[PDB]
RNA sequence: AGUAGUAACAAGAG
RNA sequence: ACCUCUGAAUAAACUAUU
RNA sequence: AUCUAUAAUAGUUUUUC
């Protein structure tokens, strides 16, 4: 008998065994070399989707720009970016007419957000494309470099600390004739002076790379990293789009998890109830083909212009900057290529900046065609990409556009016997169509498809299907008269997370508990998951039981600790103790779970604030998944690859930054608890605080006049040093 | 080493199905080197964690 | 050779 | 050639925990 | 009855010929 696991679906409905279709136990696919090929493919495809548009040369950067707006109406079902501006404006108008006041109230909330947001909002995130180095940097590091460069060039409006003032500084930098930077090499500092067009090309540039560890995709794809100049504008536009989306029932963003599932189920059931019993109902499990390569920044500018009608001019300008910068964007080509000589047995890296005027004999046929197609667009080492939204940006504004198209499906707008509605999340959608008969269903689907074509939305025919309402798929959630559990999606979360011993134990037990609550993880499987996690935890951290003879480097110390302990159950698993977790106590931290079983001296050593592994007191170092800090809350080593580069002065600079920050925290105790705000310098703020505190201590008699005078003398000395 | 000692019948190794793209005598030499170094670690009266 | 798959590793840098 | 260093951080939303 | 704290970390979701 040949074993056929797929035959299980003959009796178990596919949604009820959907976990079997996710092979998430093996390693995900990765990208090995460069991303230049994928980036060039994306640029060529984006320009191909708009090839019948109008070509212009940008007067400020010189980049050729393709404009598909108001292009010819398509005659086939191929993807295209020929969105009609009047159709988009009419969709926005009807969305506003069906939900009166949505844009006005969203604009009020966004005005409050714009006026109140601080500059350090930009540090939230992993990487930002640093134009001063032509590569990705940590968001805080990129922001610090940009601020230092702006200060050296007399652009100091960001000293207010507000994000909008930083955006004003960006706008002012756009008008500087020359921007100066500083470069390091093999470690001295050199000044480089960009010109206006060079800086403008750098500021409009988004970095590109490949996406690693992506599930369900046979082929790799390119992704983007926004630069420092555009991040604030994108944040403000997305804040407005979020305010709009919060007021829309069809929106799939920004609600996630159980709240999202409940909202979607309620919306679907409301649609079912509003449907007459004497009419057919069909749901479309729909995807869109190349949503971000067909949507145009000019249409987003039009949407923002319609949304911000009757608003103050400054608000309209600050919202409009982002689509304007996105319609003049450049794309970094990437690493380039590597060339291999078989006879001479050598390999070499070809930078992407040489692809403008490199001989085409080296490349193969497909890459040569890519380079030939993209060479007219190449400028200053980047590619001109006017059409398209690059990658994972303006998702909620895309949701707004999709919801407007869905909203166009009321009977007041269709003006016929059919109507539609559904769900929208960025580009993914689900559509419910009602009609007296099948002809009406076909007509409604056709009208939805053609309206989407008008606004530049192409429904992926090969990835969409339609059936009677009751089952659909939306944003990887499988609905079979209700959302079903999908355990395989959370399966990679089980295991040793890799923070430290205490945090990893907490993560393991919390993941088991959360999957019991949410993903229908049964009690027996929860116990087995706990056993497997304990096994992996003991193997990973070399913390097997003391009464075992697993030969590790740590086994002798654990044996010694086990021998001298009286109450073995009190030892943590990190110390070789037993596992006391079961279903009933998954929610309890380990140190608290076995606190009363510990020896007094072992407990005193474990929870000793004067231990070197963690920076009547308690152990404190950012204590995620670590309720009680012990000696097991240590911090692993950082990567040392930067010591071989020219950026190794950043280590000394950050050491001095940490020193100054800790000294400041010595003056403002609440600084760590809540982020301090202020335009004054650190030394000035500290001196003022010291003076007021010394005066108060003298007044209340906590210190004597001699100490007050000494503090005043030291403050005067610091003031003297401050100027010089 | 103990598992190897539990088997009697070790003949002189010879190639049965060769690797068509590789150098099979290198594989034979690799196996013989493995046997030789197993004997070496067996004869050093202190078996280490790694070889 | 092998891994692997639209580009790489099969050490790199000083 | 010895020697020395090093083992590699997309976006957005969400979820979990602190 | 209502109910997006702030921040940090990790995880999850988001494909043309
Ligand atoms: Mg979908």
């Amino acid at each position: 008998m040949d074993v056929n696991p797929t035959l299980l679906f003959l009796k178990v409905p596919v949604q009820n065994a959907i976990s079997t279709t996710f092979p998430y136990t093996g390693d995900p696919p990765y990208s090995h070399g460069t991303g230049t090929g994928y980036t060039m493919d994306t640029v060529n495809r984006t320009h191909k989707y708009s090839e019948k548009g109008k070509w212009t040369t940008n007067t400020e950067t010189g980049a050729p720009q393709l404009n598909p707006i108001d292009g010819p109406l398509p005659e086939d079902n191929e993807p295209s970016g020929y969105a009609q501006t009047d159709c988009v404006l009419e969709a926005m108008a009807f969305l506003e007419e069906s939900h009166p006041g949505i844009f006005e109230n969203s604009c009020l909330e966004t005005m409050e957000i714009v006026q109140q947001t601080r500059v350090d909002k930009l540090t939230q995130g992993r990487q930002t494309y640093d134009w001063t180095l032509n590569r990705n940097q940590p968001a805080a590091t990129a922001l610090a470099n940009t601020i230092e460069v702006f200060r050296s060039n007399g652009l100091t409006a960001n000293e207010s600390g507000r994000l909008i003032d930083f955006l004003k500084d960006v706008m002012d930098s756009m008008d500087k004739e020359e921007m100066e930077i500083t470069t390091h090499f093999q470690i001295g500092k050199k000044k480089q002076r960009l010109n206006k067009r060079s800086y403008l090309i750098r500021a409009l540039t988004l970095n590109t790379m490949t996406k690693d560890a992506e599930r369900g995709k046979l082929k790799r794809r390119a992704i983007a990293t926004p630069g420092m100049q555009i991040r604030g504008f994108v944040y403000f536009v997305e804040a407005l789009a979020r305010s709009i989306c919060e007021k829309l029932e069809q929106s799939g963003l920004p609600v996630g998890g159980n709240e999202k599932k409940a909202k979607l189920a309620n919306v679907v059931r409301k649609m079912m109830t509003n449907s007459q019993d004497t009419e057919l109902s069909f749901t479309i499990t729909g995807d869109n083909t190349k949503w971000n390569e067909n949507q145009n920044p000019r249409m987003f500018l039009a949407m923002i212009t319609y949304i911000t009608r009757n608003q103050p001019e400054w608000f309209r300008n600050v919202l409009s900057i982002a689509p304007i910068m996105f319609s003049n964007k450049m794309a970094r080509l990437g690493k380039g290529y590597m060339f291999e000589s078989k006879s001479m047995k050598l390999r070499t890296q070809v930078p992407a900046e040489m692809l403008a005027n490199i001989d085409l004999k080296y490349f193969n046929k497909s890459t040569r065609e890519k380079i030939e197609k993209i060479r007219p667009l190449l400028i200053d080492g980047t590619a001109s990409l006017s059409p398209g939204m690059m990658m994972g940006m303006f998702n909620m504004l895309s949701t707004v556009l999709g919801v407007s198209i869905l909203n166009l499906g009321q009977k007041k707008y269709t003006k016929t016997t059919y109507w539609w509605d559904g769900l929208q999340s960025s580009d993914d959608f689900a559509l419910i169509v009602n009609a007296p008969n099948h002809e009406g269903i076909q007509a409604g689907v056709d009208r939805f498809y053609r309206t989407c074509k008008l606004v530049g939305i192409n429904m992926s025919k090969k990835k969409s299907y339609i059936n009677r309402t009751g089952t659909f798929e939306f944003t990887s959630f499988f609905y079979r008269y209700g959302f079903v559990a999908n355990f395989s999606m959370e399966l990679p979360s089980f295991g040793v997370s890799g923070i430290n011993e205490s945090a990893d134990m907490s993560v393991g037990v919390t993941v088991i508990k959360n999957n019991m609550i949410n993903n229908d993880l049964g009690p027996a499987t929860a116990q087995m998951a706990l056993q497997l996690f304990i096994k992996d935890y003991r193997y990973t951290y070399r913390c097997h039981r003391g009464d075992t003879q697993i030969q590790t480097r740590r086994a002798f110390e654990l044996k010694k600790l086990w021998e001298q302990t009286r109450s073995k159950a009190g030892l943590l698993v990190s110390d070789g103790g037993p596992n006391l977790y079961n279903i009933r106590n998954l929610h309890i931290p380990e140190v608290c779970l076995k606190w009363e079983l510990m020896d007094e001296d072992y407990q005193g050593r474990l929870c000793n604030p004067m231990n070197p592994f963690v920076s009547n007191a308690v152990v404190m170092p950012s204590m995620e998944y670590d309720a009680v800090a012990t000696t097991h809350s240590w911090i692993p080593k950082r990567n040392r690859s930067i010591l071989n580069t020219s950026q190794r002065g950043i280590l000394e600079d950050e050491q001095m930054y940490q020193k100054c920050c800790n000294l400041f925290e010595k003056f403002f105790p609440s600084s760590s608890y809540r982020r301090p705000v202020g335009i004054s310098s650190m030394v000035e703020a500290m001196v003022s605080r010291a003076r007021i505190d010394a005066r108060i201590d003298f007044e209340s008699g906590r210190i004597k006049k001699e100490e007050f005078a000494e503090i005043m003398k030291i403050c005067s000395t610091i003031e003297e040093l401050r100027r010089q | 080493i103990k598992c190897m000692k539990t088997f009697f019948g070790w003949k002189e190794p010879n190639i049965i199905k060769p690797h068509e793209k590789g150098i099979n005598p290198n594989y034979l030499l690799t196996w013989k080197q493995v046997l030789a170094e197993l004997q070496d670690i067996e004869n050093e009266e202190k078996i280490p964690r790694t070889k």
